[PDB]
RNA sequence: AGUAGUAACAAGAGCAAUGUGUCCGUCUCGCCUCUGCUUCUGCU
RNA sequence: GACGGACACA
């Protein structure tokens, strides 16, 4: 039983038989003989043990009470515990390891004890366990409650006085095992599955998660181990409503539309800086103390302008203060001219609090401290208003695909060339270095890299100053001279950042030679101060231009300046759709395409529409074309123009399935149409690429009249 | 030998806490509670590199290396400061203690680096005797196929060769298995006998040894030869439009 | 003339130059603030399409259920979950029926890693839903502590260890009728701060211990919490993601992995595999369904989407599948099997954080959470979630609306799978035996759909048979995203096939760059980057060589470690010219060091020390691969080979940034406590059992039992091979004898 | 105001990063808020 | 084995 064990045995082997029990997975319940078997053979083993020690010379001592035990006791320990021990006494001599846990382990002999005890006979038990351990150094010692040893060829190792009070204690457990009536049961006791069932909360549940014609759970896997199906599909296709269908609509792009562009006011910009209208104060050669250091750079191209006059604003910003902008114009001038150290920080007047947006969030409360507020209200969730595409954007993207005077990007050096492939890719890179260092996309991507990095340093470091940081880049000219240009500055605002898309506020101030007042839609949110007159010396006639300053109030983010600062990348998006294109003639003619791409002048590619047509132009063009698209993308990201670029990318390829003459179909182009336009809100580049997708559809239908 | 670490256990089961911790989890459950966490976690580990190298102290080290390195250098930069809490065993380093070291600090006779990463130096071996040939270009017919990265050992499979890791390394930890082959056993004495009196810790040895004998397979487009000395140099001898000749050292 | 760079369509095919259609080099859109809205969204959708349903009341929590299953068959078009259980029995037996022995083969891999899964398998998992803090946690952490909380509520079998004791736990569980659970409370704390002069509210995080009733942890165990999706890309508009709590995830992975086994033997899955493997059976089943063609037979592929994937998927149809996959099988592994598709039947959609609420004439914002949006009166809400919260209102339970149709977001993917490739198993000539026949095929909900027939007309018949029976077990093609165009081009999940996979080197964008570890790591990792974007993503060796100047122009950059020649002047730069000058053979300098960049094609495959190791000088490459390197870690020698630490490997490169885990305002020693405790116990076992950190150890003795078994076995090996003496001996048997002392008191 | 865009930031908890799958890299320490530690940002 | 990153779909 139980009850019977827990009278008859000591605390110390009941808690290792109740523990074994438990990490087999049973309880001294559903096996209670076996609990009184794993019992006794723990007390067997135990008593196999008890006061054997080994001396310090090499011989046994069977005491009775500084020596150590004669056997380690590997029965009864946890399984991974007791493979620990054993692998470890294996490894310290060399035997064999044996191939299933032993009982015990004699130092003396160093040999691997393995303890039986029976209730049938000790020569057949004795016989099945050697056929259970056939083949291995173990040592077998067989007990029974008859009183009977049997060993392993009856060479024992234990003496006759502890193994007299084993049996003797063995067949005083036999004749106790008899004086209750538990004993017939025991001798027929010699040598399971998995449980899952449902608790009746769980039961519960399961007899509500089924289809609505059934009501308990069993019911329902009876109902699904004897399905055979006899046409259940053709029988509900015949009752199922024949306006259910996917009617497939023939794709011609000779039939379709195009696109349609919202309406509104026109799109504005959005760059964080100026872009085609942005002027550079430059150092040619810089050699100033501090060189390197960017405010000093700053001062060191403010010294080339001696033209400054008192500054008027001149095109307002509709909803700001525009003398707080003046204001704060006049600040950092007068700060830039007695700043001290490394870097500048601004004294927090009223406009430059105002232009940063300082005390303008609401202040935020816990909810408890906020029930009896009687005007809570929850925030607003507009949609943006649409806007009309506006022909400035187009003028930028032509602008940033020309090429300019100046080196813009200074790549590293590289290990030597060894391989053929690498000569092969040397003169390859070469072209297309000759080809992009010089786009004003390149330019376009250092001023972007410069002024995110500046931002996210200050931003980190001086959370709570307001920093003027320079928009500095960096060139090399024609000669190679170094050239170093400020294009204006950036007061950034308190940037205690902890979400990702945490704005921190900044006022750029940008140089310019664009008279605002010729396209003022594009400038909705500068407040443009006029601060100067500069000579500019051309070929007709040298005048005094005014020099304006474009001042707005922006704000960014740290995912906008992490992938800001990795814009050069865009540089990679360009030249591998390129060089893929040399690579597909190469595999043509069977020879390197790279010199009569770039050298036979042909304008081999559409990249532009005049009013004579579709405009072609070399590949190197084209590089500073799909660079300028990159940059663009990089500097307009938005969601509309994932969206937009997800869902027209499907009428590309319908297009191109009609020209494969691969018979392209629909089931839903106005759905699709829709998925394209609810994507054109506001963002001027996303309705340049509308515009473009609208231009190339009209060119496609062109070339099937 | 064996009293410094039950010194220490005697003194965490002093604790409370800890007791009750040690006697109630099992080692089943110290896979749970080993990487337990309570803090705020940090993401965007790129960016948070990009703005701590702006900062002066963006390491933190052992408290040891304030006695390996000192507090300035000779330019004048402080090359570590002491951490913000109140009695911690650290300390915070700027990047001029790391060139420092590698400017100035002591030279060791013995490095372990062309030992443990031998079979690196087995690539560069063979692409430093390498014979290179002419570029052809054609197109390329590129079949994507399971091939070798790592070839392992030819007479292991790959959980053959992490027993024959376990028995080597970690001996007393193998459990209940045996190595069921021959040629585990060989390779098991070899580098039993190879790594004698190692001073490199256990880990490293293992991972040593996963890059000597555990073979690596994966999905890749191949145009040629499929062999193992050449999976390695796939970017090198292969593209979409051409095929640099190679033969490997 | 005015640039267009969509012209070059005109001459370069769509597919050649497809990466100009993915704008990868800008941010992705972020969301901002809550995802309360999104997850109303998805609870009105979901019940949307499923509103001809049948309603019940849930007797054990009290939620509003809605049954679609067997429902009236749609009349239209529209999104529908009034999935029938006989097509979908029909199938299931199909798929079968074409292969022999598959679900048998399958089952009996999902019952031989039953029984040797472990419970800590579950900390394989990401942000969980904790039910104890009622508040997200990482899953080690919240399997921690729902263990914890079992354990404290006489729930003991999973301290056998393996993971279906632990289900057993969770299942049995649900008789409690208080739970008694540790929760995390804050006490508040007005103080100026000191440095911008300010009173602001400072937070101490605490224990408190709460009692749950049954229907409340019962409404806990089975919710699932949301959030919005970020940095996803080619979307306008945002959506909600789900994470099930560790009452859920156990089932779930077995249900998966049971799925798992299926869809790894079926020819139509696209599931488990990816990469090339999946271009390569994407390639095999083209081949064979153009070579199977007579001269007068059409070919047609769909590239096909579905619509609402994980809204009209439906738990009872997935129970119905499960039964039927396991049928045969034993009952326990069937009812073990089951327990998913019911959870996630009774489940329930956290809502989320709340909004947040403005009061201009205090000029003050508050978020209200979403046990708090009830009782807020509706005239304070905008005008589209005053919409969603009148639809959604019969649906709150505690926080949570209920969500009985749909499987949330990838909640059930391979098993979605296996529902699709039924449907595309259905259309094999041989069992069809009509004049059109199908195959293709499916991983989630995308699929490619190649249409064999002698005319037009048969492929519009074969097209409608397979989008009705879709529409008969739940499955709606998407029209506006679904086209349909003659065999040899097609796409599939950004995989643009044009008479063989073309490249899409833009997916791989932003995957340059600075990986911001440590230096060593980021220099392998940025010429790995470059080496498999070569072999794989067709990226030329020109534009290869301009990725390594990049990255090394971003490398000295960020590290701050420009060449030891530069005119440059930062933080290091004196360091750096020192270690220049006095350099012989600054070729072997590391990049790091301002050495020169090594790397050209050649070599990008060798790290940056064994390509420079025989140009070093021997000085600096004692220094650098210093054993003594206090930069890195430092092992402790063990007790079989101030203290014995074993030599570095690593070179001094090797560094770890620190680490700032602080939040604002707020004074958490009191739960950061439990995680140093745990970290000193699990440093104190390993010393014990070294191979700790390389395998996980397994047992069912706690780590004291163990640890002293350990010391007391590794005193007499040492004491019979003679390297301690038996007075050591004594002594640390005589410890474990204390500790054993320490233990029983 | 501005960023932005279905809900936020505009300082005062970051209490909001899932599932499944592919590829790639690394290797046991750190982390702590009234303060206690640092004042940093230079891409020819 | 653990931690991290990139991509895809849900
Ligand atoms: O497991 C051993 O080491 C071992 C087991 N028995 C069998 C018994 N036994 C003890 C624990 C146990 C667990 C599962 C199945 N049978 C088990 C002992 C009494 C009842 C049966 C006999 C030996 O002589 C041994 O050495
Ligand atoms: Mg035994
Ligand atoms: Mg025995
Ligand atoms: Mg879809
Ligand atoms: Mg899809
Ligand atoms: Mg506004
Ligand atoms: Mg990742």
């Amino acid at each position: 039983m139980e009850n019977f064990v827990r009278t008859n045995f000591n605390p110390m082997i009941l808690e290792r038989a109740e523990k074994t029990m438990k990490e087999y997975g049973e309880n001294p319940q559903n096996e209670g003989n076996k609990f009184a078997a794993i019992s006794t053979h723990m007390e067997v083993c135990f008593m196999y043990s008890d006061f054997h020690f080994i001396d310090l010379e090499g011989n046994t001592i069977v005491k009775e009470n500084m020596l150590k035990h004669r056997f380690e006791i590997i029965e009864g320990q946890e399984r991974n515990i007791a493979w620990t021990i054993v692998n470890s006494i294996c490894n310290m001599t060399e035997n064999s390891k044996p191939r299933f846990l032993p009982d015990l382990y004699d130092y003396k002999t160093n040999k691997f004890i393995e303890i039986g005890v029976t209730r049938r006979k000790v020569e057949d038990y004795y016989y099945e366990k050697a056929s259970k351990l056939k083949g291995e150094n173990v040592y077998i010692h067989i007990f029974s409650f008859d009183g009977e040893e049997m060993a392993t060829d009856d060479e024992y190792i234990l003496d006759e006085e502890s193994r007299a009070r084993i049996k003797t204690r063995l067949f005083v457990l036999r004749q106790e095992l008899a004086t209750a009536g538990l004993w017939d049961s025991f001798r027929q006791s010699e040598k399971l599955e998995e449980e899952f069932s449902y608790p009746p909360t769980f039961q519960r549940l399961a007899n509500q998660s089924l289809p609505p014609s059934f009501k308990d759970y069993h019911q329902f896997k009876a109902y699904v181990s004897s399905f055979k199906a006899n046409g259940n599909i053709e029988a509900k296709l015949g009752a199922m409503s024949e306006k259910v269908n996917a009617q497939i609509e023939s794709f011609d792009p000779r039939t379709i539309r195009e696109l349609e562009l919202p309406e509104g006011k026109f799109c504005t910009q959005r760059s964080k800086f100026l872009l085609m209208d942005a002027m550079k104060l430059s150092v040619l050669n810089p050699a100033h103390e501090g060189e390197g250091i960017p405010m000093k750079d700053a001062k060191a191209c403010l010294d080339t302008f001696w033209g400054w006059k008192k500054a008027t604003i001149i095109k307002k910003h509709e909803k700001g203060v525009n003398t707080n902008y003046l204001m704060i114009w006049e600040q950092l001038l007068e700060s830039i001219k007695e700043m001290e150290g490394k870097f500048l920080n601004l004294k927090k007047t009223n406009h430059l609090k105002w232009g940063l947006g300082e005390g303008q969030a609401p202040e935020k409360m816990d909810f408890e401290d906020c029930k009896e507020v009687p005007d809570l209200f929850q925030y607003k969730s507009e949609p943006p208003e649409k806007r009309k595409l506006a022909s400035w954007i187009q003028s930028e993207f032509n602008k940033a695909s020309e090429l300019t005077n100046s080196n813009w990007i200074e790549f590293d050096e590289l290990g030597n060339d060894v391989a053929p492939i690498e000569h092969i890719a040397s003169r390859r890179r070469n072209f297309f270095t000759a080809e992009v260092s010089q786009c004003r996309a390149s330019e376009y991507i250092m001023k972007a890299v410069y002024i995110n990095t500046a931002l996210l340093n200050s931003s980190c470091t001086a959370m709570e100053e307001y920093q003027v940081i320079p928009i500095i880049t960096k060139c090399r000219d024609t000669s190679g001279q170094r050239r170093t240009n400020l294009y204006g500055f950036i007061i950034k605002g308190r940037s205690h950042l902890r979400n990702d898309t945490d704005v921190v506020n900044f006022i750029s101030l940008e140089f310019s030679l664009t008279d605002p007042r010729n396209e003022i839609h594009k400038w909705e949110k500068y407040c443009v101060l006029e601060i100067g007159d500069m000579e500019i010396r051309t070929s007709i006639s040298t005048i005094m231009k005014p020099v304006y300053l474009y001042v707005r109030t922006n704000g960014t983010s740290k995912i906008k300046m992490k992938w800001g600062m990795e814009m050069r990348r865009c540089l990679l998006q360009s030249l591998q759709q390129v060089e893929s294109m040399i690579e597909a003639e190469s595999a043509v003619k069977e020879k390197d395409m790279t010199e009569p791409f770039f050298r036979n002048r042909e304008n081999d590619w559409p990249i532009g529409e005049s009013p004579q047509g579709i405009e072609k132009g070399t590949i190197g063009k084209v590089c500073r074309v799909l660079l300028a698209k990159s940059v663009f993308n990089s500097i307009y990201a938005s969601a509309q123009l994932e969206g937009f670029s997800a869902e027209s990318r499907k009428l590309l390829l319908l297009i191109q399935a009609f020209r494969d003459n691969l018979d392209p179909g629909t089931f839903d182009l106005k759905g699709l149409y829709e998925a394209i336009e609810e994507c054109i809100i506001n963002d001027p580049w996303v309705l340049l690429n509308a515009s473009w997708f609208n231009s190339f559809l009209k060119a496609v239908q062109l070339s099937m009249g | 030998s064996g009293m410094e670490r039950i010194k220490e256990l005697m003194e965490m089961v002093k604790n409370s806490r800890m007791r009750e911790i040690l006697t109630t989890t099992s080692v089943d459950h110290m896979a749970v509670i080993k990487k337990y966490t309570s803090g705020r976690q940090e993401k965007n580990p790129a960016l948070r590199m990009k703005w701590m190298m702006a900062m002066k102290y963006p390491i933190s080290a052992s408290s040891r290396i304030r006695e390996m390195i000192p507090e300035k250098d000779e330019d004048g930069n402080t090359l570590w400061t002491n951490t913000k809490d109140a009695g911690s065993n650290r300390v915070l380093v700027s990047p001029n203690a790391v060139t420092w070291w590698n400017r100035a600090g002591p030279v060791s006779d013995v490095v372990h680096y062309p030992r443990v990463y031998k079979m690196y130096f087995d690539r560069l071996e063979r692409l430093t005797h390498g014979t290179f040939g002419p570029v052809k270009f054609y197109n390329q017919v590129k079949v994507r196929k399971r091939v070798d990265i790592n070839p392992g050992h030819k007479d292991l499979t790959s959980r053959e060769a992490q027993e024959v890791i376990m028995e080597v390394v970690f001996p007393n930890e193998v459990g209940a298995r045996t190595l069921s082959s021959d040629a585990q056993l060989t390779i098991t004495k070899e580098k039993k006998e190879e790594l004698k009196n190692c001073k490199i810790s256990p880990i490293m040895v293992a991972y040593m040894l996963e890059r000597e004998l555990v073979r690596r397979t994966r999905f890749l487009p191949i145009a040629g030869a499929t062999s193992s000395t050449y999976v390695e140099v796939l970017h090198l001898t292969q593209g979409t439009c051409w095929e640099q000749q190679y033969t490997p050292g | 003339m005015d640039v267009n760079p969509m012209l070059i369509f005109l001459k370069v095919p769509v597919q050649n130059a497809i990466s100009t259609t993915f704008p990868y080099t800008g941010d992705p859109p972020y969301s901002h603030g809550t995802g309360t809205g999104y997850t109303m969204d998805t609870v009105i959708r979901t019940h949307d399409y499923s509103s001809r349903g049948i309603w019940k009341t849930n007797s054990e929590t009290g939620a509003q259920q809605l049954n679609p299953i067997d429902g009236p068959l749609p009349e239209d078009n529209e999104p529908s979950g009034y999935a029938q259980t006989d097509c979908v029995l029909e199938l299931i037996e199909g798929l079968d029926r074409s292969h022999p022995g598959l679900f048998e083969t399958a089952c009996q891999e999902t019952i031989d890693a039953i029984q040797q899964t472990r419970v800590d398998k579950l900390t394989q998992g990401r942000q969980t839903y904790d039910w104890t803090l009622n508040r997200n946690q990482p899953a080690a952490t919240a399997l921690a502590n729902t263990i914890e909380v079992f354990r404290k509520n006489g729930y003991k079998l999973n301290e056998s260890g393996r993971l279906i004791d632990f289900l057993k736990d969770v299942l049995l569980s649900f008789e409690n009728d208080s739970m008694e659970v540790t929760t995390h409370f804050q006490k508040k704390k007005r103080i100026r701060d000191n440095h911008s002069k300010k009173m602001i509210t400072q937070r101490t995080i605490g224990k408190k211990r709460v009692k749950l009733t049954k229907k409340n942890y019962l409404i806990r165990a089975l919710t699932l919490n949301t959030m919005t999706k970020d940095a996803e890309r080619g979307k306008l508009k945002r959506r909600a993601i789900a994470t099930p709590g560790m009452q859920i995830r156990g089932f779930v992975y077995f249900v998966e992995l049971l799925a798992r086994n299926i869809c790894e033997r079926l020819e139509q899955s696209g599931l488990p595999v990816g990469g090339n493997e999946k271009k390569a059976k994407l390639a095999n089943v083209i081949k064979k369904m153009m070579a199977k063609s007579t001269d007068e037979e059409l070919s047609y592929t769909i590239t096909g989407d579905n619509t609402k994937w994980n809204e009209n998927q439906n738990p009872r149809i997935f129970l119905a599948m499960v039964l039927r996959i396991t049928a045969g099988q034993p009952e326990w592994f069937r009812d073990l099997l089951a327990v998913a598709p019911i959870m996630f039947s009774n489940k329930v959609a956290r809502l989320g954080r709340g909004y947040m609420f403005e009061s201009k004439s205090m000029h003050l914002r508050t978020q209200i959470s979403a046990e708090n949006l009830s009782d807020i009166n509706l005239r304070y809400f905008n005008e589209d979630t005053k919409k969603k919260i009148e639809k959604i209102r019969h649906l709150m339970v505690e926080g949570t609306a209920s969500l009985s149709p749909g499987m949330m977001m990838g909640m059930f993917n391979m098993l979605s799978t296996v529902l699709g490739v039924s449907v595309l198993n259905l259309g094999q000539r041989e069992i069809l035996k009509r004049t059109y026949w199908w195959d293709g095929l499916q991983s989630s909900d995308d699929f490619a759909l190649i249409i064999n027939g002698h005319f037009k007309e048969d492929i519009q018949q074969g097209v409608n048979h397979f989008y009705r029976t879709c529409k008969l077990v739940g499955i709606n093609m998407s029209q506006k995203k679904s086209y349909i165009n003659k065999t040899g081009t097609f796409e599939f999940t950004s995989f643009f096939y044009r008479y063989g996979f073309v490249a899409n080197f833009s997916m791989e964008l932003p995957s340059f760059g600075v990986a911001g570890n440590n230096e060593s790591a980021d220099m392998s990792i940025g010429t790995t980057v470059i080496k498999t974007n070569m072999i794989n993503n067709d990226l030329g060796p020109a534009t290869a060589q301009m990725a390594i100047q990049l990255f090394i122009k971003d490398y000295r950059y960020t590290y701050r470690c420009h060449r030891g020649d530069t005119n440059l002047e930062t933080r290091r730069t004196k360091s750096i010219k020192r270690l220049w000058t006095e350099t012989i053979s600054k070729a072997g300098l590391l990049v790091a060091d301002g050495g020169p960049n090594p790397y050209n094609l050649r070599n990008l495959h060798i790290p940056e020390v064994c390509l420079k190791w025989s140009l070093m000088d021997p000085d600096y490459r004692g220094r650098l691969c210093n054993p003594n390197n206090p930069f890195v870690h430092h092992m402790e020698v063990e007790s079989t080979n101030k203290s014995l630490e074993y030599d570095a490997v690593a070179t001094t490169h090797s560094w770890t940034p620190k680490r700032n885990r602080s939040i604002l305002n707020t004074n958490q020693r009191g739960i950061l406590e439990d995680e140093r405790i745990y970290q000193k116990c699990c440093q104190v076992f390993e010393k014990f059992f070294p191979s700790s950190t390389y395998r996980r150890p397994i047992g069912m003795a706690s780590m004291l039992d163990a640890m002293l078994s350990r010391a007391r076995i590794d005193a007499r090996i040492d004491l019979e091979s003679g390297r301690i003496s038996s007075q050591d001996f004594s002594e640390i048997t005589n410890t474990c004898k204390a500790i054993e002392a320490l233990k029983r008191q």
